[PDB]
């Protein structure tokens, strides 16, 4: 990365370079500085009334609430709440302070511990298949903790239900909360508990001197999506300015990137927030505080040309940039002598008026050649000779010649 | 290919047979591809080398065997002969040919009228010095006399745009 | 046709964008990218040895006569008129304006908003040849000049004017006539001629397909190579961006892997149709280049190959890509 | 010789079969069959 020379030796892996014009990577531009962008948000969210609660729900008529309008710092956890069991399965736990979550619910219950391992995706049992489920393409976090010293009476509490027997399986987030009488048999149960009649809900004990497996345990569900949407709840990163017209690093309410971003004639229907192209890439976006519409555009751009003597005879290098009109930015350097072809301008190299044939080419009628400096010339296709044609005059020979040729196959 | 390593006895002696099986096929996949590409380039170039070689059979067959009429085919120039020479991996011909190396200028006319008759060559073209005329051919400037036996005659002489009066002979 | 489109891609900037951990990533595979642009660079070495084979035989640029003295044989139309910036041809300028489609596009132009530019965006550049327009209509030119003025000579040496009805009593005796037919159906034969031409005109101010094939060919590959990217062979996104905002290092590994997989697969595959088409192309410029010194140069005896009949004499016209044969039998 | 087989191939039986699932899955790549059979077609129409 010392010089477009330097590229092509290391791209050869060799020391040595030979005459001619070698192709390099394109001209590439490094962002200045780096910018976020998030909403103006102040409220923290309710941490307290959903973690530090008073009195939970039953799994089978499990509680769901929604949340919005608030700053997820989560470390003001660590003072009071110790988690047992915490995973997340769309996102890593590392990024969670740097992103911004769309529609985000979290549903609250209680059960006996040796059941947490069933909160999964998969994971059939009693508490998967009766009383509660999640989706194969989940996107959240589970988290689970020790409350035997909250929901377990002396003599036994029995205030917590689950559901046992049911005719079916539970499909995704779905709840049951029917009383019925359960047909095991055949007999035709007339809505009385006869030997083959259940009562298809039962009760937990929660004695304090039980097992750790038949302990209670409070599970909350987290379930959002990520970068897809206006994304109402956010993080606790600080936010920057605008800056326009200039390389810079972004964030976008979680979106990382790299550009310049300029203004846009486009306009988004209130249920948008981010625009793609053809591949799928973001080239539009929504500032999440002034609402107007920016468009992203990349930096680098441009091919690039290194023209060599070799490397027995001169260090000496032309560097040709195809898409520039130096009559003079997009350059690695500048200096004593630019030409301006037709295939781009060319850098380290002098124009003479004449005309030769082409030794190194370049393209479009310009060649190269090393005289002791670099030269570029319009190269010739040969001499003129002006036939004659009268209309009553014919030349004839006089003699001739053998020759002797070579053609090798 | 992305792998822990490119040699199959380091991922062997720290890994064991369940472990090992994914990096494993991973290596696999890639060199399989790797081959693959080889061969398909290598088919790419048998055909080149095939045109080139039908090519220089036929060139052998026309241009040694014979003598050919096509231009720039067997050399530069008109041709007379060829020789082969072997090479490694290939055959050079050396290409005997024909040139016309000095030049003079000449005053033309398509025929001749003498009794109100028009004459035509039949092998050549008409020439003048700039007093007599002579018949010549083409390739090589030497003249002769125009006489009855080089020419022969076609109509009367009212419609050959060019025509010449001189004197033809027995 | 002689000539295709010349190609250069930036592996990087295609399969990793400005991202520097793919970047890294992408160290490993390494020989693969190098592979690639090998072969395209001799694709497009080849194309302009191709335009040369074809269109530079002869190294003498013979000027035409201004009298032009001819037996009653018009060559306006396809000789040039020193009034255009393009000196070439009426039906080559014909030509020139029946086919769609190297230069300059700047980083101003393109920023904000073509196709051109999403190409360009993602490293897919298209070369200049070397030899210009102006260069082989000059080079034809001087063909034509050579072929009215001396016949088969400049071939085969230096060139020996002589006028054209004696050209044409040639031609006649060598396909099996005697002279006195020429001689004597001279203004008959040059009307044909000239009516003929004319109604060549006449059809072209109103066919190019094959030359529009390749131009269509090209850009179809390298817009399939852009709409390419969209995919996500087995991976949970199609942006880096998206995985690398919500995945750490060594969750996110996985994915870039499968994504950096599948994009070296679809360049290797467009590499290859394009070996294979180039091919093509060689063939064609052969033998395109066989007839310019067979029956340009001189006259054939084989059948069907210069035209339709008895060959007598032919014309080349240049043409986007390629080369027009106008044969007179 | 002067002319050889003429040949096309449904991707989505010859990878997926009667499967819905694989059939879904599939749907991402997508511009490779297209692609495949674009190249067939052409053979098949060069052959007459
Ligand atoms: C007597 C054994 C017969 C086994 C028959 C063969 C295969 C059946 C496989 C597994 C059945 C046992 C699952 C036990 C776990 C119950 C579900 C749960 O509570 O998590
Ligand atoms: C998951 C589940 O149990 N769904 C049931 C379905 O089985 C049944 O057919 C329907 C009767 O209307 O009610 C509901
Ligand atoms: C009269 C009656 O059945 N009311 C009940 C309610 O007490 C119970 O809590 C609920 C389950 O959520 O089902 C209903
Ligand atoms: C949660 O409530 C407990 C019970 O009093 C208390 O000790 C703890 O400080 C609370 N956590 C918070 C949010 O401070
Ligand atoms: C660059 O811009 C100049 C304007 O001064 C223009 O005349 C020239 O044609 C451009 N260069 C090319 C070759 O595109
Ligand atoms: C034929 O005549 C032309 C016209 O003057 C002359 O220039 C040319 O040299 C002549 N050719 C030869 C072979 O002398
Ligand atoms: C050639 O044709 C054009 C137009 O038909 C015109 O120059 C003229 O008729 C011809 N040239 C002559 C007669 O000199």
């Amino acid at each position: 990365a010392l010089d477009p020379l330097s590229e092509t030796k290391c791209t050869l892996k060799s020391f040595t370079v030979e005459k001619g014009i070698y192709q390099t990577s394109n001209f590439r531009v490094q962002p200045t500085e780096s910018i976020v962008r998030f909403p103006n948000i102040t409220n923290l969210c309710p941490f307290g009334e959903v973690f530090n609660a008073t009195r939970f729900a039953s799994v089978y008529a499990w509680n769901r609430k929604r949340i919005s309008n608030c700053v997820a710092d989560y470390s003001v956890l660590y003072n009071s709440a110790s988690f047992s069991t915490f995973k997340c399965y769309g996102v890593s736990p590392t990024k969670l302070n740097d992103l911004c979550f769309t529609n985000v619910y979290a549903d609250s219950f209680v059960i006996r511990g040796d059941e947490v391992r069933q909160i999964a995706p998969g994971q059939t049992g009693k508490i998967a298949d009766y009383n509660y489920k999640l989706p194969d393409d989940f996107t959240g976090c589970v988290i689970a903790w020790n409350s035997n010293n909250l929901d377990s009476k002396v003599g036994g509490n029995y205030n917590y239900l689950y559901r046992l027997f049911r005719k079916s399986n539970l499909k995704p987030f779905e709840r049951d909360i029917s009383t019925e009488i359960y047909q095991a048999g055949s007999t035709p149960c007339n809505g009385v508990e006869g030997f083959n009649c259940y009562f298809p809900l039962q009760s937990y004990g929660f004695q304090p001197t039980n097992g750790v497996g038949y302990q209670p345990y409070r599970v909350v569900v987290l379930s959002f999506e990520l970068l897809h949407a206006p994304a109402t709840v956010c993080g606790p990163k600080k936010s920057t300015n605008l800056v326009k017209n200039k390389c810079v690093n972004f964030n976008f309410n979680g979106l990382t990137g790299t550009g310049v971003l300029t203004e846009s004639n486009k306009k988004f229907l209130p249920f948008q927030q981010f625009g793609r192209d053809i591949a799928d890439t973001t080239d539009a976006v929504r500032d999440p505080q002034t609402l107007e519409i920016l468009d992203i555009t990349p930096c680098s751009f441009g091919g690039v040309s290194v023209i060599t003597p070799g490397t027995n005879t001169s260090n000496q290098v032309a560097v040709l940039y195809q898409d520039v009109n130096c009559t003079t930015w997009r350059v690695y350097s500048t200096g004593s002598n630019v030409f301006q072809t037709r295939a781009g301008c060319l850098i380290g190299a002098e124009h003479v008026n004449n005309s030769y044939e082409c030794d190194i080419p370049i393209g479009a009628g310009i060649c190269a050649s090393y005289q002791q400096s670099i030269i570029a010339y319009t190269m010739s296709l040969g001499a003129e000779n002006s036939v004659a044609y009268s209309n009553n005059s014919i030349a004839i020979p006089t003699n001739f010649t053998i020759s002797v040729t070579t053609e090798i196959l | 290919f992305g792998a822990i390593s490119s040699v199959l006895n380091d991922i062997l002696s720290r890994l064991d047979k369940v472990e090992a099986e994914v990096q494993i096929d991973r290596l696999i996949t890639g060199r399989l591809q790797s081959l693959q590409t080889y061969v398909t380039q290598q088919l790419i170039r048998a055909a080149e080398i095939r045109a080139s070689a039908n090519l220089a059979a036929t060139k052998m067959s026309e241009c040694v065997l014979g003598q050919s009429k096509r231009v720039d085919f067997c050399g530069k120039g008109y041709h007379l002969m060829s020789f082969p020479q072997s090479a490694p991996h290939g055959v050079v011909f050396l290409h005997v040919t024909y040139v016309p190396a000095q030049e003079k200028n000449f005053t033309t006319a398509p025929a001749i009228c003498h009794d109100g008759k028009a004459h035509f060559p039949r092998e050549g073209v008409f020439v003048s010095n700039g007093t007599h005329w002579f018949v010549t051919q083409r390739n090589f400037y030497e003249p002769q006399i125009i006489t009855t036996d080089n020419t022969f005659v076609s109509g009367n002489c009212d419609v050959v745009i060019g025509i010449v009066n001189n004197t033809v002979y027995d | 046709p002689v000539s295709m489109t010349k190609t250069s891609v930036d592996c990087t900037m295609y399969i990793c964008g400005d991202s520097t951990e793919c970047s890294n990533l992408l160290l490993q595979y390494g020989s693969f990218c190098t592979q690639l642009n090998r072969a395209l660079t001799g694709i497009a070495v080849e194309q302009d040895k191709n335009t040369q084979e074809v269109f530079a035989q002869v190294k003498q640029i013979y000027k035409t006569p201004p009298i032009k003295d001819f037996g009653g044989f018009n060559f306006s139309q396809i000789l040039p008129d020193p009034s255009k910036p393009s000196k070439r041809s009426f039906i080559e300028d014909l030509l020139f304006n029946k086919v769609t489609l190297g230069f300059i596009k700047q980083y101003g132009d393109c920023l904000g908003d073509d196709l051109i530019c999403a190409q360009k965006f993602n490293g897919l550049t298209v070369l200049p040849p070397l030899l210009t327009d102006e260069m082989i209509a000059q080079y034809t030119s001087a063909l034509l000049a050579g072929t009215i003025t001396s016949g088969w000579t400049f071939g085969a040496g230096a060139a020996l004017q002589i006028p054209f009805a004696m050209q044409m009593a040639y031609r006649f005796n060598g396909i099996g006539v005697t002279q006195n037919v020429l001689y004597e159906n001279q203004k008959l034969i040059a009307n044909q001629f000239n009516s003929a031409i004319g109604k060549i005109q006449d059809s072209l101010s109103s066919a190019l397909g094959k030359l529009q094939d390749v131009v269509n060919q090209n850009a179809q590959a390298l817009n399939t190579l852009v709409k390419q990217l969209s995919s996500n062979f087995g991976a949970i996104s199609s942006v880096l961006n998206d995985i690398l905002s919500r995945l750490d290092k060594v969750e996110a590994e996985v994915q870039i892997d499968r994504l950096i997989t599948g994009r070296l697969q679809s360049l290797q595959t467009y590499v290859t149709q394009q070996l294979i088409r180039a091919a093509e192309i060689r063939a064609s410029a052969n033998l395109a280049a066989t007839k310019m010194s067979e029956c340009v140069l001189g006259q054939s005896k084989r059948v069907d190959f210069c035209g339709k009949g008895y060959h007598l004499m032919s014309f080349p016209q240049s043409a986007p890509h390629g080369v027009v044969f106008l044969h007179v039998t």
